[PDB]
């Protein structure tokens, strides 16, 4: 039995080996307790404000919308300590590990953003941190690997399966299957087995809460739509949550279209995959015809999770949220546009959200619309990728 | 499931435990895997546990992770595994054949259709490693509709409610986990299981097979002495495959020697 | 004649060719006017808050001071948009350029931080930006050069003199000598000819103002000392300004000691150079015995300005502020310490300030002291430098 | 300063403008620089402007930036330049010698001592390029104490106050800037200067020499026609050095030809 519903409609659940069920039940209890504990909430708020820098700015971008009827704000998760929204929820989960009496952290990472986020939270809070990373990601993300090691974390390359993110996800679960009495598994997105999709949403929901307050203050009304990129779903559900009951507010999630949906080289399972069961949940996923799990392709390494959180699949099924895709080339035009016209270098992940807002504007430039893009991170990490594309293209 | 009922009744008459090896289907190729499996049977296996290669075997340690990888290197698919299973049953009338599955391979083309195919090829049980009792309903229901035993895991710290659920829902055998963690011969269980064994019998559970970290004759005899109906060994068997890839004849010789020794340990 | 005193005691002045005097007089008038203009102050405050992210956090660092009587806070200029404090004053100067009717910006840069800051402000405010950079700095700072170009700025390599920062400083002045009717020279530190040391201080003083408010709120008293690294002097004077009249508050500036003061390979002119006249000011500088200007050496490329702002030289001479140095090795131990024990990767510039605070603590661990370090920027940019040292050292 | 007073009186008697070349001392080496300077004089230079190599010549365009760099490549120091200056004066009794300095080289070992050394070697004027009138007091005072003319710059947009200051404080000649920007032959001044020339005379200023971008005979004649006492040419001269580095004899030939042509333009 559980305290909370492990499903969002038919999506979600707890598809872990039996041995891990007491670990999920323990975590769910500790979370429900923490959410009622004003000492826990105060400690979390203190870390978010004085260590991470919350609240984050809401920036009105005038140059990029000039001569249209679109008003565009960017919620600046790029300004959070660590340079991405991931920092919010790792601080909450590290506090949950402490609450349960654990002093060790296990984390998975693909391109390394969540590994770095886990390592910083662990360094701050005095927790011993070990991070699993597919050997192919290790080889291509030396900067993030070195950041994790500077912060005192152990980075363990994973050589099994495809040696990428899904294989690190398995390895973290394997370890936790034996170590959960002393270690907490700090899952990096709003996916996996219950209670993680719920915990990660609640520890990211300050994004949407602040956005609502900031847009009431600046515009005197709610946005027409809030727009976020979707890897596993954490930044998007963090932006969406506080607006779900505001039925006039559009919720738009943007999956990576990669080389184009029709090529099969993409990362858009919610709209172009097939429901399956993997990583502890029933959810849309990238898989072969006979049920083997596949990689998510995108120009943006941070959009590599090969499935999507179950709350997104549910919000889609009921028509509360709408999901779209943006290709590598659209993302890369949005990246260049924000740099040149606003002086902000966006993460290539976030550039997918911005590319979709730019399309909403350009397609219907006389439509009055008040839009917020969740700028989930900064793009310093991406300037080599972008340089190399532009060079190979002859720009 | 009836094949397990008959096997355990016969073993009880022979005052004998069951010895049950695990291998990955198609490791290191289809033809060699078929010969491996016939060798395990000829050498004394009472039942088989057979894994379908899956991209994400999250209850398995490195030995079996690598077996999955070898089968994939040989192009092994679930369809080819079902062809293998039909052939294995066509050769061997009474040996219980259990599959070790991950949920996505069962759900992929419909849970009911999966169990219907198992019944068609003559499989006797299915253990879905990433489906806990809480999520088991559509799996156990489909299993029973198609005369397949759903195999439930009893962890070494199972409380009374869990014991009662596994006892009620399971058929064929109860999987008695040696320890926490994942498959592997490098980690032996150190917890006494005889209390769990006794409670499972009290609740009329399917007979218990101890599994995880069983790699030696003395562990097979210990499982029987503790009151279990037998023991499962995976990694130790797969190790022999991995060690002997370059020599299929030496591989079969070593598999035969190991299985013979392990089976001998169950009689006494 | 001028509106404000161009000197701080005997330091400072306006040592530019006659042709540039009307440009300095114009800028001084526009600044004095802007400081009285509540529309200008509101526009500046809006950019600082909603675009740059002010106020910045003040973080209490508990792990690094455990078991001593030091309480250490870090003022988090690393969280400002752009990743360094430079963003504050470039936004103010870009508003001054607009106030004067200019739509073009000229800037100098060494390691590229000020170039990037100038380029982002210019992109935001629709100004055409050209940036001079010594050819040797261009070659070694490809990441920052590409950032400036993504933001629409022109980067002009300078091949004259030593092809480094001082030579870019000259080139910017050469250009301005002909273009000042349409272009503003956006000088990158609290140095050069009046009115720049005054303007840059006033457009950085929110650092110290916020710090004062934040420390009154958290501790109920003023700090015992505020500590900042000193390149040209902007982050340090920004932290110091609001505390100058609080005579109980120590003001400690940290110059780079490089390989050691005794080696001559350093960047500490305030304490170990010789007063001269260069770059429009009378100030301590790195120079040969016969008066040729020399380079400032530090492990940190951002501490390469070969002189120091005149207000620092003055505050030193009257004993209001104290100046010290920290070597490459001390800076690099402070960098590793903050990463491992607080999960914050500091700029190697800022690491000099932190290294000095760590020394204040370690030398006298039973001394009760409340210290603030100005964490002038983040250190993502430095992880290759640090990696390479640690490898060559065999760590 | 008296050498300028005598020169301008003699030129006024000859109805002639002054032609004044600039070169960097020690470019491209000490010995060649000495020969260059003697050639400029023999070819008709009325006075000289001589630069001491400085690391940061911020009023100079690329031509003279590169002259500084050549002198540094030859190891030229300010001490060697003062040795050169003493030798130049020992050869040539009456030609006015003006230095083009940057402030740090004047301040370095004491402003008074700098001007005392200028007087010792027989220099007649000093122009400090990065000291505007507002900062000029200790420089002009030291100059006058040591019988050195302090040279002030009159920009082409000088207002009445600036004209009055430059007129009062200056001696020797008034430097009449052709245009904004920095030295260089690639940019010719396009602003009429005759109003400034007239106001400087009204205020009893030192006679005006037009400088910046003067590269052709017609500009020398234009300066004289506008009422200036003569013209200074730097970059055009230094260009000839730069072009002919590989052939010191051709360099001197071309310098002689150029200076002769430029001087001829001042007579008429
Ligand atoms: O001898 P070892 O240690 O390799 O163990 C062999 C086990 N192979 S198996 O098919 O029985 C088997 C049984 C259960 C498993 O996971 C679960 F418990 F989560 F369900 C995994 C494999
Ligand atoms: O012919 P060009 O264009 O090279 O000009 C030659 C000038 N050489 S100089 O010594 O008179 C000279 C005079 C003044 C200078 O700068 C100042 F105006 F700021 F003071 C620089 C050089
Ligand atoms: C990790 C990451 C994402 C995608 O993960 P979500 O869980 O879908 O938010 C998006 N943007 C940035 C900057 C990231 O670091
Ligand atoms: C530019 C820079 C400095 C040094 O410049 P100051 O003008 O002395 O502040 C210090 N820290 C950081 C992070 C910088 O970017
Ligand atoms: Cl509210
Ligand atoms: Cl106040
Ligand atoms: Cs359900
Ligand atoms: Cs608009
Ligand atoms: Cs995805
Ligand atoms: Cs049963
Ligand atoms: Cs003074
Ligand atoms: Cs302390
Ligand atoms: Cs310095
Ligand atoms: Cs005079």
């Amino acid at each position: 039995t559980t305290l909370l519903n492990p499903y969002f409609g038919e999506f979600g659940g707890m598809y872990v080996p039996q041995i891990l069920m007491p670990a999920l039940n323990q975590l769910e209890e500790a979370f429900v307790s923490a959410q009622k504990d004003p000492e826990f909430q105060a400690q979390f708020a203190d870390l978010l404000k004085n260590y991470a820098g919350r609240p984050t700015a809401l920036t009105k971008c005038q140059n990029i919308t000039a001569g249209t009827r679109t008003t565009l704000y960017l919620k600046r998760e790029d300004l959070l300590h660590g340079g991405a929204h991931k920092t919010n929820q790792v601080l909450g989960q590290a506090l949950l590990a402490k609450r349960m009496g654990k002093s060790e952290i296990i984390a998975e990472t693909g391109a390394g953003a969540h590994g770095v986020a886990s390592a910083l939270a662990s360094a701050l809070l005095g927790l011993k941190c070990r991070i699993y990373m597919g050997a192919k990601d290790v080889e291509r993300q030396s900067p993030n690997v070195f950041r994790m090691r500077l912060m005192g974390a152990e980075v363990i390359p994973v050589h099994s399966g495809s040696a990428t993110l899904k294989d690190a996800c398995n390895e973290a679960l394997r370890d936790w299957s034996g170590s959960y009495e002393t270690a907490h598994y700090m899952l990096g997105t709003a996916a996996g087995p219950h209670p993680y999709p719920t915990i990660v949403r609640e520890f990211q929901r300050m994004i949407g809460e602040e956005t609502k307050a900031q847009i009431l203050d600046k515009e005197g009304r709610l946005p027409d739509a809030v727009i976020a990129c979707v890897g596993g779903g954490s930044n998007a559900i963090g932006m969406f949550a506080d607006f779900i009951n505001d039925t006039s507010v559009g919720l738009i999630g943007v999956e990576p279209g990669g080389h184009g949906i029709e090529t099969g080289e993409h990362g858009a399972p919610l709209k172009h995959g097939r429901v399956g069961i993997y990583f502890g949940m029933k959810a849309p996923m990238m898989q072969t015809a006979d049920g083997q799990i596949e990689e998510s392709y995108s120009i943006s390494a941070g959009l590599d999770f090969p499935s999507v959180g179950p709350q997104h699949a549910y919000l889609n099924s009921i028509g509360r949220a709408d999901y779209v895709s943006i290709t590598d080339d659209e993302a890369l035009e949005a990246f260049k546009t924000l740099c040149r016209h606003e002086g902000i270098i966006p993460a290539l992940e976030s550039s997918h959200a911005l590319a979709h807002a730019l399309k909403m504007m350009r397609e219907q430039p006389e439509k009055e619309q008040l839009l917020v893009v969740n700028l989930s991170g900064r793009g310093d990490k991406d300037i080599f990728t972008v340089h190399d594309i532009l060079k190979a293209r002859g720009e | 499931m009836e094949r397990y009922e008959n096997l355990f009744a016969q073993l009880n008459d022979r005052r004998e435990g069951a010895f049950v090896p695990f291998v990955t289907l198609g490791d290191p190729g289809i033809e060699q895997s078929l010969k491996i499996i016939d060798t395990l049977i000829d050498a004394g296996a009472d039942a088989l546990e057979l894994g379908v290669p899956f991209s994400d075997p999250l209850a398995d340690g490195p030995t079996i992770q690598n077996a999955n990888l070898r089968a994939f290197a040989a192009g092994v698919t679930p369809a080819q595994c079902f062809e293998m299973l039909a052939l294995i049953r066509e050769k061997h009338p009474t040996i219980p054949i259990g599959l070790l599955m991950y949920a996505n391979l069962v759900f992929n083309n419909g849970i009911d259709a999966f169990y219907a195919r198992c019944e068609q090829v003559g499989v006797d049980s299915v253990l879905v490693a990433d489906v806990p009792v809480e999520e088991s309903a559509p799996f156990r229901q489909a299993a029973l509709r198609h005369n397949i035993a759903p195999i439930f895991i009893c962890p070494p710290n199972a409380d009374d409610d869990l014991l009662r659920q596994v006892a009620s829902y399971g058929r064929g055998y109860t999987y008695l986990l040696s320890r926490s963690g994942v498959t592997g011969a490098e980690n032996r269980g150190a917890l006494p299981l005889h209390h769990l064994i006794e409670k499972l019998k009290e609740y009329h559970a399917a007979p218990a097979l101890q599994g995880f970290g069983i790699s030696s004759p003395e562990q097979v005899s210990a499982a029987v002495r503790a009151g279990a109906a037998g023991a499962i060994s995976g990694s130790a068997i797969v190790k022999i495959i991995e060690k002997n890839l370059a020599s299929p004849k030496q591989m079969l010789a070593e598999l035969r020697s190991f299985v013979s020794a392990m089976k001998a340990a169950s009689r006494a």
